[PDB]
């Protein structure tokens, strides 16, 4: 819930 | 229902798809250092530190026995606050396409600034150190014309080669250095050609750090933990704002001392 | 193969054998405060620290940014090196039954006996504390005469049944202590059948410690992390002996404070 | 079991996986004339000299009898040792990520500067011949400034097509002639461009040698045969180090003395 | 290898 | 055992 999922920005 | 108590603020949900749009929209443009280093999936809210795999020697409890103490790399978190309009808020659902969201968008870039910061320069409240003070290789002064950049680049690739470091080169340059390289020449692009010439990567812009910095993509020489990632949480709300705030949380290491070549600002 | 490096050492199977169940015959006699608290299974060579849940304040790497940190229970080591004599090592596989031991037997106490100590009264040095030190009662002063000892168990127990604490009760007294009941009356079984009759758990031998405590054994209150349970590994030998040596690696933490009576020696 | 005696070291798995590792991952790199000769498989221990198919006359052993002795070229063995940290060797497998290595680096180095000397100028003490003083064109002296390096690759590629001698060509220059090179103009890429026009290969970076050679890699020209490939032994420990050593074999032979070009450093 | 498992003792 | 495979580097 709200995450706001990024992760990597290869 | 987790900590950041989302359901308690008096938001739509069009509001709410809406923002969460334009805060990824943002982070996505502010987010420089998380493209050239290693960044695991997230692991949860109770991540707390990350072996180091060293020990420190201690006293010892009684006669004939030894003690050594585990090393290890602490977690931190950031959090940045903000405030939107009830009218805005409430605009959306009657149709509005154009609402106000600045403050949300500064709030973005101030979290991304501080955690470019936290990575590349170090956070020494928190016990965490950085890439450029951790480089064993020796620094070059960027000249003042931006004409000169290329030999600069050239002689860190060849710092680079004799200590024997391959992978794709990238660099990494701050606000000042990109825009000398952009507002000299014919708009800047035979000195862009000449860097992306000279190394196979690509020039990064990084509003966050000064000078600026050449390093590879290899893989397997800086690590960030991430524990949460950006996230939105609710504080309060009166007759006509509602106070948010975003939150993420993480650590950072830096194993390979020679990989990185610091560029000093020009005098 | 691991850091033990047990396959460089002149011992064979028999030998081997033999040592360990020694070695184990002696620990589970020599292992005390291990059966009052709760153990969790070996987790491996890799843990480090343990979270507790709790963050500290931190300045701020910019400004309208926050940080706290995590706060964690490091994991400490413990070696015990002892030495083997070859003859006896090889009478074994000649069909020897009364080979001497000795050496390992006192490395097995003091292993035992520096776990008890860390367990019961903290280690400063590593940052861990113990459950005496963290108790919120009334510590109550042990009689000089064995014929005194009940009614300071039922003040301990009025004391806890005040505080509201359930559980079988379990009474931990030390070498001096437990000597001074036995020897005394007609063999201090009164006595002993007085404690029992007062309390519903075991009177428990701590020769590590002295005077005594009085806690409960309901679960939750004590919990004992165990990176590497203990082990043997081999050190170096000469032309007459072998060393080896026994390891192991844990973290420790009292989090209720009124569940146990502090038992101050006799004055 | 074998001579490399491996299993009598104590180091542990992971850490001889990463060891291995770094080992393979420096000599990939400082290996360089290994790619532009033909290399056979390895052919095992057991070689010892490899038959060139010439004879030379002896007197005889009676009369009305003649002999002739077969020649020969023999093998050579290279050993280069080093010495490790068991606190680094150690903290393997307590989860260390960045452990020392660079003694191991600098071996691999120095076996890498070693077999490229060997193959380039030979090795007069074994009997072996390189391909420099071998060669039968005419050399050409390297000029001062960088700018002029072209017409004399023109030189060199006209001398190849005047001896007739096809393939891909490829230039082999030393330290000095490649940052000579790399440091001029507009960070070198024009120059970089020039010889890569002039000629079809790639400019290959050879530390081990002084001056530059310009080849081709047609096939047939070089032969390299490998006994035993670079491998690690152990040799012996203390209580704190743990030596090591790479060690190989091979030999070398030159077949066609007009297909290479040599280039003398400038005066 | 060498565990020696020993475990709760209760 | 310990080979190091390296071969041809071309």
């Amino acid at each position: 819930p709200g995450s706001l999922n990024i992760g990597s920005l290869k | 229902m987790n900590n950041l108590h989302r359901e308690l603020a008096p938001v739509s949900d069009a509001a709410w798809e809406q923002i969460e749009e334009e805060a990824t929209r943002t982070l996505k443009r502010f987010l420089a250092a998380r493209r050239v280093v290693d960044v695991t999936d997230p692991q949860g809210a109770a991540l707390s530190a990350v072996g180091t795999g060293h020990v420190a020697y201690l006293d010892g409890p009684c006669a004939g026995v030894s003690a050594v103490k585990r090393q290890v790399l602490p977690v931190v978190e950031f959090r940045v606050p903000f405030k939107l309009t009830r009218q805005a808020i409430d605009d959306v659902e009657r149709g509005s396409q154009d609402s106000d969201w600045s403050p949300l968008k500064e709030a973005a870039r101030k979290i991304a600034a501080a955690e470019d910061q936290t990575i590349f320069d170090g956070y020494m409240a928190a016990g965490i150190a950085g890439i450029r003070p951790q480089s064993s290789n020796t620094p070059l002064t960027l000249p003042a014309t931006a004409s000169d950049y290329p030999t600069v680049v050239a002689q860190a690739l060849d710092q680079l080669r004799v200590a024997g470091v391959n992978g794709p080169y990238h660099l990494v340059l701050g606000e000042k250095a990109y825009t000398s390289i952009t507002g000299g020449n014919e708009g800047g692009y035979p000195v862009f050609q000449h860097i992306r010439r000279l190394i196979d990567g690509e020039i990064v812009w990084a509003p966050a750090i000064e000078g600026g910095l050449l390093l590879t993509t290899r893989g397997g020489d800086f690590v960030m933990d991430i524990g949460q990632d950006i996230s939105i949480g609710y504080l309060n709300h009166t007759g006509t704002d509602v106070e948010l705030y975003l939150q993420e949380s993480f650590t950072f290491s830096a194993l390979t001392s020679e990989a990185t070549v610091t560029l000093l600002p020009p005098e």
